[PDB]
């Protein structure tokens, strides 16, 4: 109710204060203002959410001012608050509130403090802009707004250059996706004139009576934009390297904020993807092949942050399938559950790595149940939901609904993909906690007790469970394509996923409960290391994407260390100076040759006159 | 009326600074600031008082203010100063850049300082005179006399007569590469006037009657190449741009503000104003060569920018990449594309000026020019690298900066007219990111132990931060809210496009 810009201005304005109070403020006042910006954002979001319930799920639009206006090119700062956008706002202004409230305690004790609460507010503000935008332009401001903020937070620690160098590969890769995204934007203005989503929805079939061949180029290249920003095969590079930053920024980037932009673009243009069915099924095709890639790389390396990261890649592509199977509201339901567990799962790991005191390993710790069971119950709750366990979990309803929709689509390969994904999620569910928290503690993890993080831990504990699954997100305000329902086989698919999850959990527990010598043998077997090296390269994709253009780019830069065309158009000066030196040497000073010059001028003048 | 005064204040100020050089030595800094304040006052008065939102289809002759005066009556050479809407954007930009030039030269006393500032006002006044020029000879005279005083700047102030590399390569290539092509366009002017003199029978050097002169096909094509050669050596185009990095890396960075931010403007101003309307069919035939040169310029400047190891030559090779978008914009049949070029062009000046001020600022902090020698200065400087991060961010197409809306409306109009050369062109944004990050990571990200001299760093004064803060806030408002200046330029851009459409 005329309060949409307060979900953008109040964070953004707070950034400006912390961008110029470069450490001159104290700890406490900086901490309060940084959390209070996002806190006011959640409160204003809640007011418009309960008023949206009082609106009868009727959308509310607010134009602030027209951005630019040429007589055929009309772009305005239009904000649309409908059911899909309200849910995507709900995730951000809750999760960013919870993640940032933890950062009020995690950040203290070290420098770069006002700096970090400056760039987090900008990061949040850019994500709110993307999901409330009504024009594809303003939404483009959202895309590279949040990309620059990921650069400022991945490379947050500027002292050592590993994390200071890891951010630019993400920056290069996200701008390749943004070029791919803007390509479809040019094509849509050339073909359909107006970039507003709804006016586009009932203008697309009116303009398309004759020619359709070029719309696949628009939509396929639009798809290339959506996939790159979050995670997918053609451009899956940077999510391992994004873990080099601090724990709270990894949660913000990987859990529900920046990675939930590629989901919002496919979901918002769902009618636009319904104008072409094969580009819609192609999302699921690429989704089905990335669940096969993104899973077991969590098992391979000994970095906990790389574990949580390959799981996020697997889950985002799992969504792309869910959107490719024409189950839109179910996918956002998966997102509503997915934000809760991932953020806590990431955050709890940070608290324990504070207690680890520079371990960064999964094979040298054990018996951590006796250290502090609070983080033990944090991983436990997250693991159950991820594995698709039927015991008081939140997300299992979302997996059950999308597989029901997927088998209502009727693609046996997609259920095979879904079945192997459920098995693969259950494999890396408890293997991490069994290899880390169980064994012997030769290096003590000193647990830290404090109410400042315990209260959000309890809030995240009560939210990530099935109590949070009862909060139905607003999906009746957009009226999307209806997610089809199947009955009778719902119980059959539910028990099938439960058996698959239980078998995977029991196999991980059997890997734990064994001697682990067979695990050591397959971690020492030469074909095992070949596959480990092969999936260190991750189907050679980072290998291919470096060695396809990078050293050619460095080679042409090494060929451009001196500027060629400046030199090759200096040859007039070179020829003139050298020819001038020759003419100076042609002069002698001996007066006989001066008179010979006079005779030889007379000879040539008479000759040149006699040839005329 | 105001136009004779508005081109003469720079020359009047140079006389008075050099007059009061005998009276004092701290005078010309304070004299120069006020005189450029008066220049922007008259420029902003024309913006506000004039009808900037005028009629979009009032013909090709339309001017808010106009001056005429007989100069050489034998050829009809007259002081035909006349200000349009887009010309007024150019005047206000150079007045602001002149304030930055005279502010960066503050607290710079030497053996002679009045000589520096009379030259400084002379070169800035020359650019204003090119921007207000409708008579061809007046345009050419101003085009060539802003070109002589920068030579003295690079020579006597590139370094004070110690090393011979500040004259015999840098300044000399700067001078010759421009003047040979200036003489080419002069004989182009004369061939056009002579064919008009055969047609009608009056010796005229005025733009309005030379606009529609009857010329047979195969004749005006050579004159269009003759105009474009002088308009391709001033803004960096592919075959002839070797002067630009040498000129920017040797001149003092205030002279580099003049050399980059505003001397690059006048060639595309002339491509919009003097080359397109006079030769419609020749430009329609020449268009695809212009598109090929434009895409080659973007890709070429980015690669040469990635491959370079210093900073002044680094930003100097960003400029040649930026101008390729502008050239493709001008050589198309779209109104939106031209209006994208104007906002990209103003943002180009505003995004190069801050970087050059800051690169010169960093050098005088550390006394070291090579970029790869330093690294990890973030823990030492308190405001330089944060502000520098946004300017490197504003170089590429980051929204909330004027460069994004500029380059990107060109691409909309360019895809409207022709698909395949535009879809090649868009990839320069990816290459813009790689040289932007290369600058950022090699200079500021890392450890301060990369250089021994990176362990004792000075502080930053208030006025430099004030003039950096004004540019970053000014550039953000142009990125978020570019409507007011687009409404200003709509009618001038529209009649050029309508003439280019209807005359073919």
């Amino acid at each position: 109710m005329n309060m949409l810009a307060l979900t953008i201005i109040l964070p953004l304005i707070g950034f400006v204060l912390l961008a110029f109070s470069r450490g001159r403020w104290s700890e406490n006042v900086s901490a309060i203002v940084g959390v209070g910006s996002v806190g006011l954002a959640a409160l204003v979001t809640a007011f418009i959410g309960v008023d949206f319930f009082a609106n009868g799920e009727q959308t509310y639009s607010q134009p602030l001012w027209t951005w630019m206006s040429v007589g055929d090119f009309n772009i305005g700062f239009n904000l649309v608050l409908d059911g899909l956008s309200l849910t995507m706002l709900s995730v951000v202004t809750g999760v960013g509130f919870l993640i940032h409230m933890y950062a009020s305690w995690y950040m203290r004790g070290e420098e770069g403090y006002s700096r970090f609460f400056a760039y987090t507010n900008l990061f949040i503000a850019s994500m709110v802009v993307l999901v409330l935008a009504d024009n594809l332009l303003l939404m483009y401001l959202g895309w590279e707004g949040v990309g620059l903020c990921s650069y400022l937070l991945i490379g947050f620690y500027y002292t050592d250059p590993k994390n200071g160098a890891a951010a630019m590969k993400a920056f290069v890769v996200t701008r390749v996706g943004d070029v791919f995204l803007a390509f479809a934007l040019f094509i849509l203005y050339n073909e359909l004139g107006t970039l507003n989503f709804r006016e586009m929805v009932e203008l697309a079939p009116a303009h398309f009576a004759d020619g359709n061949n070029m719309l696949m180029w628009a939509t396929l290249m639009l798809l290339g934009g959506a996939v790159g920003k979050s995670a997918q095969l053609p451009l899956q590079t940077w999510l391992a390297d994004a873990m080099a930053g601090p724990t709270p920024v990894s949660a913000l980037i990987h859990a529900a904020t920046m990675v939930t932009a590629g989901v919002y673009l496919i979901a918002r243009t769902h009618g636009l993807f319904l104008m072409t069915p094969e580009v819609l099924h192609l999302v699921g095709i690429v989704g089905a092949v990335t669940l096969l890639l993104a899973g077991f790389a969590a098992l391979v390396q000994t970095d906990i942050k790389r574990v949580l990261a390959y799981s996020t890649m697997s889950q985002i592509g799992y969504m792309f399938l869910a959107l490719g199977v024409q189950a839109w509201d179910a996918a956002i339901f998966h997102l509503m559950t997915h934000a809760f567990f991932k953020a806590l799962l990431f955050l709890a790991s940070g608290s324990v790595i504070l207690a680890c005191h520079h371990e960064q390993n999964i094979f040298k710790m054990g018996g951590l149940r006796k250290s502090i069971p609070l983080v033990y119950l944090c991983f436990l709750v997250g693991g159950a939901a991820l594995s698709a366990l039927p015991l008081v979990t939140a997300g299992f309803f979302s997996k059950d609904e999308i597989l029901a929709g997927a088998m209502a689509n009727g693609h046996i390969n997609l259920m095979v993909a879904g079945l192997v994904g459920a098995f693969m999620t259950s494999l890396y569910t408890f293997r991490m906690i069994f290899i880390v928290f169980h064994g012997k503690e030769q290096i003590h993890a000193h647990a830290v007790k404090g109410v400042t993080h315990s209260l959000p831990l309890i809030v995240l504990l009560i939210l990530s469970t099935f109590v949070g699954a009862l909060i139905v997100p607003p999906l009746q305000g957009v009226l999307p394509q209806t997610t089809e329902l199947a009955h009778g086989s719902m119980l059959t698919l539910e028990i099938t996923s439960g058996v698959v999850a239980v078998v995977g959990i029991l196999l991980a527990a059997w890997l734990w409960l064994g001697k682990r010598t067979l695990v050591t043998s397959i971690a020492n077997s030469a074909p095992g290391r070949l596959l480990s090296t092969w999936w260190y390269n991750a189907w050679g994709f980072d290998w291919l994407y470096d060695k396809v253009f990078v050293k050619p780019f460095l080679g042409i830069a090494w060929l451009l260390k001196r500027d060629p065309l400046n030199s090759m158009m200096n040859i007039p000066a070179v020829l003139s100076r050298f020819a001038g030196k020759g003419l100076l040497l042609s002069e002698n000073g001996y007066l006989r040759w001066y008179v010979a010059s006079m005779s030889i001028g007379a000879v040539v003048v008479l000759a040149l006159l006699m040839v005329l | 009326m105001l136009l004779p005064w508005l081109i003469l204040i720079p020359f009047i100020g140079g006389f008075l600074c050099w007059q009061t050089e005998r009276f004092g030595v701290k005078v010309p800094r304070w004299i120069a600031l006020i005189t450029m304040g008066l220049t922007l006052a008259l420029s902003l008065q024309l913006w506000l008082q004039g009808g900037y939102s005028l009629t979009q289809s009032a013909g090709i002759p339309q001017w808010q203010s106009e001056f005429d005066m007989p100069w050489i009556p034998r050829f009809g050479i007259s002081i035909h100063l006349a200000i349009d809407g887009l010309s007024l954007l150019m005047v206000v930009l150079t007045g602001l850049l002149g304030v930055l030039a005279v502010l960066c030269s503050w607290k710079e006393i030497e053996k002679y300082q009045g000589f520096f500032h009379l030259n400084l006002m002379w070169i800035l006044g020359g650019v204003i005179g090119v921007f207000l020029a409708i008579d061809m000879f007046l345009f050419f005279f101003f085009w060539e006399m802003m070109l002589v005083p920068m030579y003295f700047l690079i020579a006597l102030w590139g370094h004070k007569a110690s090393d011979g590399k500040t004259r015999i390569t840098a300044a000399t290539k700067f001078f010759i590469y421009t003047q040979a092509s200036g003489l080419v366009m002069l004989i182009a002017i004369l061939a056009l006037v002579f064919v008009h003199y055969n047609a009608t029978g009056v010796w005229t050097f005025n733009y309005e009657e030379l606009l529609n002169t009857p010329m047979s096909s195969g004749v005006e094509y050579l004159l269009m190449l003759g105009f474009f050669i002088a308009f391709a050596v001033k803004m960096p185009v592919v075959p002839l741009h070797g002067w630009l990095p040498d000129a920017h890396s040797q001149a003092p960075t205030a002279g580099s503000v003049d050399l980059a931010g505003i001397l690059l403007k006048t060639a595309a101003y002339g491509l919009l104003r003097f080359s397109l309307p006079l030769f419609p069919n020749a430009s329609a035939e020449f268009a695809p060569i212009a598109m090929w040169l434009g895409v080659i310029g973007i890709f070429y400047g980015a690669w040469m920018a990635f491959a370079q190891t210093d900073i002044k030559r680094l930003i100097a090779y960003t400029s040649v990449s930026h101008m390729g978008f502008v050239l493709i914009a001008i050589y198309t049949g779209s109104q939106l594309a031209y209006q994208g070029a104007v906002i990209q062009m103003i943002a180009h000046g505003l995004s190069a000026a801050g970087l050059f001020i800051l690169c010169g600022q960093l050098y005088e902090r550390i006394h070291t020019r090579d970029m790869r020698m330093m690294g990890g200065l973030w823990s030492k400087m308190k405001w330089l690298p944060a502000l520098s991060l946004f300017f490197a961010v504003a170089t590429l197409g980051m929204p909330g900066t004027g460069n994004f809306v500029g380059e990107f409306m060109i691409l909309f109009g360019s895809f409207q007219v022709v698909p395949v050369i535009t879809v090649i062109s868009t990839f320069g944004l990816v290459f813009a990111s790689v040289y932007s990050l290369a600058m950022l990571h090699r200079a500021y990200f890392g450890k301060a132990k990369s250089q021994i001299a990176s362990q004792e760093l000075p502080g930053m004064s208030l006025r430099e931060l004030f003039m950096i803060l004004l540019l970053v806030v000014l550039l953000v408002l142009l990125g978020f809210y570019p409507q007011p200046i687009l409404d200003t330029s709509h009618s001038a851009i529209g009649n050029i496009q309508q003439w280019f459409v209807n005359s073919v």
